[PDB]
């Protein structure tokens, strides 16, 4: 039961003996470039630490062994970094996205705490068997805040301090330390902000701090040294090690820092996800990003409809909450180049498009099960005809307009033409109907058929150049497309009459487009915008969201309605057809087969020759 | 009619000024009953103990910027997520008024920096206020002689430790510097700018296409080349040299001047522009330049888009077209930047398109072959009108450059501090961040600093040093100026030149490729430079051995090396000695003591009652601390204690090593100089009485209050005494540094023994100095033939060995030349007459680099017994009897003019210009006069083989004027208060120090009827209303 | 009887037929080029072209050897010489020797 101190330099965390001051060694750990903010685990002996210029916070043991990244997206530059050894959770705060954000120790259940008028967080420190979360600001008037750990009852509780870092609580005296950089001090107060005493003086960058026993350790960048000193006075100052230049963190490594006991107890506190504590050592059930938490106040439930748009090399989900929760990014990993997405509502995985692979690939929200649908081939746009479970893509190599399904199993190729040139493309199986843009030079067209390639007809052709996007929505009746030439917006019905432009100003690159509820939300790549237009006509353009950059495709997802799905012919069984099932206006069910077959006698299975 | 025993009755004139008044004779047989020890070194164990001392200097050097880089890259590590979010500034400051250490300006340091505001200037992320004063307080603190310490972000805000207030007059752009362009982008860029004037381009247009062509060359460096052309109906390039029609010339600061003088003499032209054969002729100029290690190579374009009549895209066809058969024969080499120059719209959005296709290179456009398989480096294109800022559009240019992301300290030569002091060397480094650039820290440090160490050797009489690089570039060398006395010097000089002497050139070989050696050489003594010449400890040599050792300084670009004249002989210095202070030691700084009966002594606060001793900067053991730190009271006692210190028991405070013995070894002349004073016939007319030694010990009487940065061991009649062993030499006229006005010295080597009288044996020479008059005053009272008329046409001089008059009859002219004093301008006919005697007239051409100027003066031989007359000319109307006089270096001559005769002496009586700057004849009389350059800015060598043996060792020696004060100036009285109007006749009055024979009424040439003794304040030069001199 | 021009100064100017004494009471060519040579930068800087023909028709005047006749040269070569010499003159130490007097 031996106390040590870790400290980060460069892209080492190097150990030191507190008893026989003499070891040193460095934690056998490969691949950190540069290493920061520092944390441990009293329950299974881990070392953690947050990775910047990785923009990745990763884990291990003692050893290197179990060496893993737990926390790798939707980082900034995060120097606040802490463990919650009771309720086995992770607090940090990344100052270039300015949030406190929270997550299980393995990574999982993302979400954020604090986001609304953060002005760059920094030193994170936790007090779990109390309740509360202690953090520092710069920025613009630099102050000490202090909340619970979940997020609430945020109040201000030392408002004037300079740049302040090295956070530290020390949970014998009931005190809070922290150092201070424009006033070039040491100073303390009490578990609630008040009561401050300097230590010591003439510290001309004070920037780690710890704390253990009757002794405070600090490193200052002038005199490059690891120091120790009476923690309540500042005498009896002695040298732990010199030549030790630009201390990221330091931190004492022993099972006394980590003590006390809250009501999560061994059993997460009976939560589904997270157990964040509250006053009275009490604690409440918290939930992932975008998550809400049920009526029994301690299961979670996942959003039933939501909003996804893609980028180049990342993937994000938003959605319409009056908490107005903030958008996250999704943890899927070999992003490349997303060229248009599309959403399964049923099975809960996502699909894209990466052009620089020439794959058609899906995933989990999560990032698991990640699978190659499609892998010469250059697919560019897709629609999911999510009741037979298979998928409608264009190649822009071929030319054609060929069916996958879900699993890979190819299917066949329903439309193809030594003038055709298919690319957007959104199938509405609810009336048995596909829509695509035919991008025939000089005679752009947007066209229909059923989904097997036959009864093709023109909707619209005139009035076009470059109908770059395409979506509908069959609750409406409506058509949508955006032209990123003549910089508009249009609509029409399903059949091609009442076409109309919705928008036709302040229009340079839509590239997607798509419905949700009445509002009509684009994105505009060269101006950075998510947007929306009310398609009632009473509330007028407003934007969303900007500073977004390399905007690929749009997706809105609404909840599916499990009568809805059920009661569509199509959905059982494939309608027992061996290919093509789709729905006929006349009520009636039919199969059909692609372009190079015919359907057998059987009315159900295909031939060939 | 004799004039042979004139000359041994004046002989013993210059015994009795040397061996009684001065004391040659009596320190010359203490020197001889004083023991010495011995040492015999080949250079190899010499040249590793000093580098071992300037190596500790660059390895501390060095870990100031390699800590200054792990601060700055800790400084983004944390500053990605700790930025500053405040704002400061670099004036409104009102303290400071410290002027501490280097730093002669207002400095508080208080461990606060400032903050320079450039125009780009935003919110972004970078240094937290420079909150990095915690460690750069430490950092000048810790390494003392280090000067600046400064920050200049990729961003723009300029950040410099210690702070103070430099310039702001307007803004102060550092990134468009020559400083931190040549850190970041340290390849050498090859850059021609193309000027477009013509096709009426209007006056504001054009000063917006001068303005940025001189901020471009205001930026480079001279490891770059430049050439500028300018493009209206015809090119021309500067006219001011040969290689510029021909080659790109690397930009040096002579090239810069040249360069940016032909910017602004261009006015608008007329014609169209013609722009196809402005191009082709940029690339005959890039073609035909060395690559010689890593090169890029641009074009910069400053035109407004010029179009003709029926030829707007036919001539555009012509431009792309010769773009790609040109820069394609260079396969495709060539970066092309142009930039808009638009106001009000004289410029149009077609005109754009034309600069927009150059940078591009979009030849495909106008129907072009383009056979160029490489692709074409994509160029940028910017606008400007007389709003937009010139520093921050065409000054980033090399944002343009590929970007190899070298991560290696530059060293740069000697420049002037643009924050308003001196002379600097700054070392820098660039700043990653992985692979995201930051901008580049900066350490500045004071040229004197670096090469304190090699500026003021003083281990061995037998042994001089000198640092140069990879290169041969002479960063020092006994022939330069101290570096503390500069104020831009021309590091342009391979040690060919310094060291020139015959087979140098084989050592010059293995000293620029071996790490470190040794190796003897063999050198005649007639063709050689005098430093060899000065330290020969052989009698009687006709050939002599040198050994050069050299070894790099360890972890840079830099080669120091040691020279040993003659290594086989023995080599003595003075054996640790401990006499007794027989009279008590009184240093020289009487300002700080104030005890003695203090007085003024012409320009200087002296006393009569004692000598005093001095210590230059080279005795103490860090001469920049001497001369940078103030001097206090208490330093006085430190070093007095120690000096007169019988015992053993008081450290050392700061000397070198045979300090203190040459201090104990001199002491004797403080009894010698006392006796004679009262029972000498002199007092009137010597000035003062001094003894000087190589390691810095200057012993003066009456003793005065010297500069600390005044170096006896760097004065003409030191330098004169030790190239002419034994013999007594007579120096001048020459300015006192005492404000004595222009005086004559007497110096004589004294050596460590009698048995060995060579020039290496000197191990201190005394001196003695008059005035101007005095030996015009001997010549009338020794020599009666001269009394004959009053100096008019039976004319008594005396001159040197360079041809000066220290006695002639007339003293002081139309207020010209420079060169009056010399025989040339006063004594034209025997002038030409003695060019024409064989073997007696030498007329010699060196080298001086300090000044960029090519000296010439003549020599005369010393060595002449007999007499000389008239030979050629001057047969019938002007007899002269020309004669040396025994042992010395002076001559004695009478002109007896019996009839009026005509002859011309050339000699500027406006500058010092020669009339010729061509050739140089042997009978052509001109009196000492000076030519620029024999060299070539091109190749680096001498245009004619002017390998003759240079190094006139600067003897220019920038002359100061440090005066005392007011107030204190009427406090005082002369010291030696002769009342001059108590004087009589002309014999009482001549060499008196503070008095003048007025002979001369105050207008010009009105012989008074009274000549009077008077104050020299009242007549100079004899006019009673003759101005100063100063 | 006239002899020919001896001293290297005077030599190729446009005549070579030259009798002493002259105007300065030289009584040889030699003791005449003694003076004149002292006028030889001057000549080779360039000053006025007409330098060396001006200050050779003064030392070593033309002789025709059954002329004698006073016939007059043209006060336009003084003039000439005196308008872009003279004030490189004065800067140094040279000056005029009044029997060259543009008057005369
Ligand atoms: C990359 C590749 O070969 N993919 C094949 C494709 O050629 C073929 O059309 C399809 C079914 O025939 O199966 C898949
Ligand atoms: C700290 O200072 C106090 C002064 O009141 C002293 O009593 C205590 O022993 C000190 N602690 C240590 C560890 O020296
Ligand atoms: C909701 O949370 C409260 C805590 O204030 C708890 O008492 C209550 O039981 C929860 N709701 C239900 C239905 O249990
Ligand atoms: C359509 O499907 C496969 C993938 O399932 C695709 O690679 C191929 O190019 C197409 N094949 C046919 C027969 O259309
Ligand atoms: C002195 O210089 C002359 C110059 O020609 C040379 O011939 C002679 O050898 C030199 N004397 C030596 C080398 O002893
Ligand atoms: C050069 O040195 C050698 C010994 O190395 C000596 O014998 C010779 O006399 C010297 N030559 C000189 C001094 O000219
Ligand atoms: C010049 O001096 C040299 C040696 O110093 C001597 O040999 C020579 O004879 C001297 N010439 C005359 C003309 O005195
Ligand atoms: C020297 O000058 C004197 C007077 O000026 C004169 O009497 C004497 O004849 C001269 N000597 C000559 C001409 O040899
Ligand atoms: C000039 O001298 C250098 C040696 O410093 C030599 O390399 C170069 O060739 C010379 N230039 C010529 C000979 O044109």
């Amino acid at each position: 039961p031996e106390a040590f101190l870790l400290f980060s330099r460069r892209a080492d965390i190097r150990r030191i003996s507190l008893e026989t001051n003499n070891n040193n060694v460095a934690i056998p750990l490969t691949g950190v470039k540069e290493a920061s903010a520092l944390d441990f685990d009293v329950t299974d002996n881990r070392i953690y630490w947050t990775d910047i210029s990785l923009k990745t916070i990763s884990r291990a043991f003692m050893n290197g062994s179990a060496l893993e990244h737990v926390v790798e997206f939707g980082l900034d530059y995060p120097e606040g970094m802490a463990v919650d050894w009771l309720g086995k959770n992770l607090y940090w705060a990344d100052t270039g996205t300015n949030r406190i954000e929270v997550s299980k120790l393995d990574g999982q259940h993302r979400q954020v705490l604090v986001w609304k008028d953060l002005d760059s967080p920094r030193a994170l420190a936790l007090d779990p068997a109390e309740g509360f979360m202690y953090w520092t600001e710069w920025g613009g008037k630099p102050k000490i805040d202090r909340a619970a750990m979940d997020g609430s009852e945020r109040t201000t509780l030392v408002p004037n301090v300079g740049r302040a870092n090295g956070l530290t609580i020390d949970y014998a005296k009931r005190r809070l330390y922290w150092t201070d950089l424009d006033t070039n001090l040491i100073e303390s107060s009490n578990m609630l902000g008040l009561n401050r005493e300097v230590i010591a003086d003439d510290l001309p960058h004070p920037f780690g701090l710890t704390q253990y026993q009757d002794y405070i350790y600090w490193t200052d960048w002038s005199r490059r040294s690891i120091e120790r000193a009476n923690k309540t006075s500042g005498q009896n100052r002695t040298i732990i090690q010199g030549h030790l230049d630009y201390v990221m963190d330091i931190l004492v490594f022993h099972s006394s820092r980590q003590s006390g006991w809250n009501e999560c107890a061994s059993s997460n506190g009976h939560c589904s996800h997270l157990c964040l504590a509250v006053p009275v050592g009490g604690f409440v059930c918290g939930c992932p990003a975008h998550y809400s938490l049920n009526a029994d106040n301690r299961t979670c439930s996942a959003p039933t409809t939501f909003l996804l748009f893609s980028q180049k090399s990342a993937i994000n989900r938003m959605v319409i909450d009056e908490q107005q929760s903030p958008d996250i990014i999704l943890p899927i990993h070999s992003l490349r180049n997303v060229r248009a997405i599309d959403y399964d509502p049923l099975d809960k995985q996502l699909y894209w498009i990466d052009s620089r692979q020439n794959m058609i690939r899906k995933a989990q929200e999560d990032g698991s099960q990640g699978f190659t649908v499609v892998v010469e081939i250059q697919p560019y746009d897709l629609s999911i005809d999510i009741y037979s479970r298979y998928i409608y893509w264009t190649c822009e190599a071929t030319n054609v307009i060929n069916v996958t399904r879900l699993d890979g199993r190819s299917v066949g190729v329903v439309l193809k033409g030594e003038q055709d040139r298919p690319r957007a493309v959104v199938v509405n199986p609810e009336k048995g109907y596909m829509y695509f843009t035919n991008l025939q030079e000089r005679s752009p067209k947007i066209e229909r058929a059923a989904l097997d390639g036959t009864e093709r007809e023109v909707l619209f052709f005139s009035g076009l150049s470059k109908p770059i996007a395409l979506a509908l929505d069959s609750r409406l009746g409506k058509l949508f497309w955006a032209d990123s030439d003549l910089r508009r917006i249009e609509s029409s019905d399903l059949s091609g009459a009442n076409r109309i432009v919705l928008e036709d100003s302040n229009i340079l690159q839509p590239v997607g487009l798509t419905v949700f509820e009445n509002w009509l939300y684009w994105i505009d790549k060269q101006q950075q915008m998510i947007e929306k237009i009310d398609m009632t006509g009473r509330e007028g353009r407003t934007k969303v969201q900007a500073r977004i950059a390399q905007l690929s495709d749009i997706h809105a997802v609404k909840e599916l309605n499990l009568q809805e799905y059920r009661q569509h012919p199509c959905a059982q069984d494939n309608g027992g057809c061996s290919h093509i099932c789709l729905v006929k206006g006349d009520g009636t069910t039919r199969c059909s087969c692609p372009m190079h077959l015919v359907l057998l006698q059987d009315e159900l299975s295909c031939g060939g020759t | 009619f004799s004039i042979l025993d004139e000359a041994q009755v004046l002989a013993s004139q210059m015994r009795r000024l040397a061996a009684e008044e001065l004391g040659v004779v009596t320190m010359q047989r203490i020197f001889n009953s004083l023991v010495y020890t011995e040492k015999i070194s080949n250079g190899e164990s010499e040249v590793q103990q000093l580098a071992k001392k300037i190596r500790e200097k660059f390895n501390r050097y060095l870990d100031v910027v390699n800590r200054n880089k792990q601060v700055v890259e800790a400084s983004y590590t944390a500053h990605l997520t700790s930025p500053l979010t405040a704002i400061q500034d670099c004036c409104t400051i009102p303290p400071s008024m410290m002027e501490f250490d280097g730093n002669f300006n207002t400095n508080v340091s208080r461990t606060v920096s400032c903050d320079r505001l450039s125009t780009t200037v935003n919110s972004r992320a970078f240094n937290p206020g420079r909150d990095l004063n915690s460690v750069l307080a430490d950092n000048l603190k810790s390494n003392p002689g280090i000067k600046w310490q400064y920050f200049s972000s990729e961003e723009g805000i300029f950040t410099v430790f210690p702070a103070h207030k430099f310039r702001c007059k307007g803004s102060y752009e550092h990134r468009s510097r020559p400083i931190y362009v040549s850190t970041v982008r340290p390849q050498s860029k090859h850059i021609v700018v193309i000027l477009d004037h013509g096709a009426s381009v209007t006056d504001t247009q054009l000063q917006i296409a001068k303005d940025a062509a001189q901020v471009i060359l205001s930026a480079i460096d001279e490891h770059d080349k430049i050439s500028v052309l300018t493009v209206a109906d015809a090119v021309r390039t500067c006219s001011l040299d040969q290689c510029y029609k021909t080659y790109l010339s690397p930009a040096t600061s002579e090239t810069k001047r040249k360069m940016s003088t032909f910017v602004s003499s261009v006015k608008p032209s007329d014609s169209p522009t013609q722009h196809a054969v402005g191009f082709h002729r940029a690339f005959q100029l890039i073609r035909s330049t060395s690559n010689s290690a890593n090169t890029d190579m641009v074009i910069i374009y400053l035109s407004a888009g010029i179009t003709s009549k029926d030829s707007s895209e036919e001539d555009k066809k012509a431009t792309l077209r010769v773009i790609n058969e040109e820069n394609g024969f260079l396969n495709n080499s060539v970066m092309i930047l142009t930039y808009a120059l638009m106001n009000d719209g004289v410029t149009g959005l077609k005109e754009l398109a034309f600069l927009r296709d150059l940078a591009e290179q979009n030849s495909g456009k106008y129907g072009i072959p383009d056979r160029t398989a490489l692709p074409v480096i994509k160029g940028s294109m910017m606008v400007l009108n007389q709003l937009s800022n010139l520093e921050t559009t065409v000054g980033r240019f090399y944002t343009n450059l590929p970007n190899r992301m070298i991560d290696e300290a530059v060293f740069s030569l000697p420049f002037s501090d643009e924050m308003g002091d001196g002379l600097i060397m700054t070392v820098s480094k660039p700043c990653y961040f992985g692979n995201l650039l930051l901008g580049i820290v900066g350490v500045d440090v004071n040229l004197a600093y670096i090469l304190e160490d090699v500026t003021y050797y003083q281990d061995s009489l037998a042994s001089y040093t000198f640092l140069i690089d990879d290169k041969g570039y002479t960063l020092m060398h006994p022939s330069l100026t101290r570096p503390y006395l500069l104020s831009e010097p021309p590091l342009h000089t391979d040690i060919i030149h310094y060291e020139n002497i015959p087979k140098f050139e084989l050592v010059r070989q293995n000293i620029l490729s071996l790490p470190l050696g040794s190796q003897i050489i063999t050198v005649p003594v007639n063709s050689s430079l005098s430093w060899h010449i000065n330290k020969l400890r052989e009698t009687g040599k006709e050939a002599y051995n040198v050994s050069y050792a050299w070894k790099m300084v360890q972890d840079t670009s830099f080669i120091l090396c040691i020279v040993v004249i003659q290594p086989e002989i023995p080599v003595k210095q003075l054996k640790n000695l401990n006499t007794v202070p027989s009279s008590k030691l009184l240093y020289h700084r009487l300002d700080l003591l104030g005890q003695p009966s203090a007085c003024l002594h012409f320009k200087q606060l002296a006393t009569l009652e004692s000598p005093t001793v001095m210590l230059s900067a080279g005795s103490f053991s860090s001469p920049y601390e001497h001369l940078s730190q103030p001097e206090t009271k208490r330093m006085v006692e430190h070093y007095t204690a120690y000096l007169s210190d019988n015992t053993r028991l008081i450290a050392n405070p700061g000397l070198k090593f045979s300090v203190r013995n040459e201090v104990m070894a001199t002491s004797h002349v403080t009894d010698e100089w006392m006796t004679q004073m009262e029972m000498s016939s002199l007092n009137t007319y010597i000035v003062r009485r001094y003894i000087a030694t190589p390691n810095g010990v200057l012993r003066i009487y009456p003793g005065s209050l010297m500069d600390k940065a005044f170096d006896p061991t760097r004065r003409q009649w030191y330098l004169h005494a030790v190239a002419n062993p034994g013999l007594i030499s007579l120096t001048g006229p020459y300015l006192d540094v005492g404000g004595a006005g222009y005086v004559v010295t007497i110096s004589h080597t004294i050596h460590s023994s009698s048995t060995q009288l060579s020039s290496g044996h000197t191990v201190a020479v005394m001196g003695i100095d008059f005035t101007l008059r005095y030996f015009y005053k001997v010549l009338m009272d020794l020599l009666p033939v001269c009394n004959q008329d009053g100096g008019n046409k039976i004319r008594c001089f005396i001159m040197e060995d360079r041809g000066y008059l220290v006695a002639h009859p007339t003293l002081v002219d139309g207020h010209a030349p420079l060169e009056q004093q010399h025989i040339t301008h006063k004594e034209p006919l025997v002038a030409n007459d003695i060019l024409n005697h064989p073997n007696f007239v030498k007329k010699n051409l060196c080298n001086s680099f300090s000044d960029r100027t090519v000296q010439r003066s003549y020599k005369f031989n010393t060595s002449l017994v007999g007499d000389l007359t008239n030979l050629v000319h001057g047969s019938h109307c002007s007899k002269y009897r020309l004669t040396r006089i025994p042992g010395t270096n002076a001559f004695v001559g009478i002109v007896n003019e019996t009839c009026d005769s005509l002859a011309f002496c050339a000699c500027s009586m406006v500058d010092r210009l020669c009339l010729n700057c061509h050739r140089m004849e042997q009978n052509e009389c001109e009196c000492p006069c000076e030519c620029p350059l024999e060299v070539n800015e091109c190749t680096g060598n001498l245009t004619n083989a002017e390998n003759r043996n240079p190094s006139c060792e600067v003897h220019q020696e920038p002359v100061t004027y440090t005066a005392i004060d007011p107030g204190l100036q009427d406090a005082l009285q002369q010291c030696v208060n002769s009342r001059c109007n108590q004087r009589m006749e002309s014999g009482d009055c001549f060499g008196v120090l503070d008095c003048e024979w007025c002979v001369v009424d105050s207008d010009g040439k009105t012989h008074l009827d009274k000549s009077y003794c008077a104050p020299q304040k009242e007549c100079f030069g004899g006019i009673v209303g003759a101005k100063s001199p100063y | 009887v006239c002899q020919e021009i001896t001293v290297p100064m005077c030599r190729g100017i446009g005549y070579n037929l030259t009798h002493m004494p002259n105007q300065f009471n030289h009584d040889t060519q030699d003791e005449a080029g003694l003076e004149v040579h002292q006028f030889w930068p001057l000549v080779e800087i360039h000053c006025s072209p007409d330098l060396r023909f001006f200050l050779c028709s003064m030392y070593t005047p033309i002789c025709l050897p059954d002329y004698h006749k006073p016939l007059p040269p043209c006060r336009s070569v003084c003039e000439r010489a005196k308008a872009g010499c003279s004030p490189l003159m004065r800067q140094y130490g040279f000056a005029w020797p009044e029997r060259m007097s543009c008057d005369r």
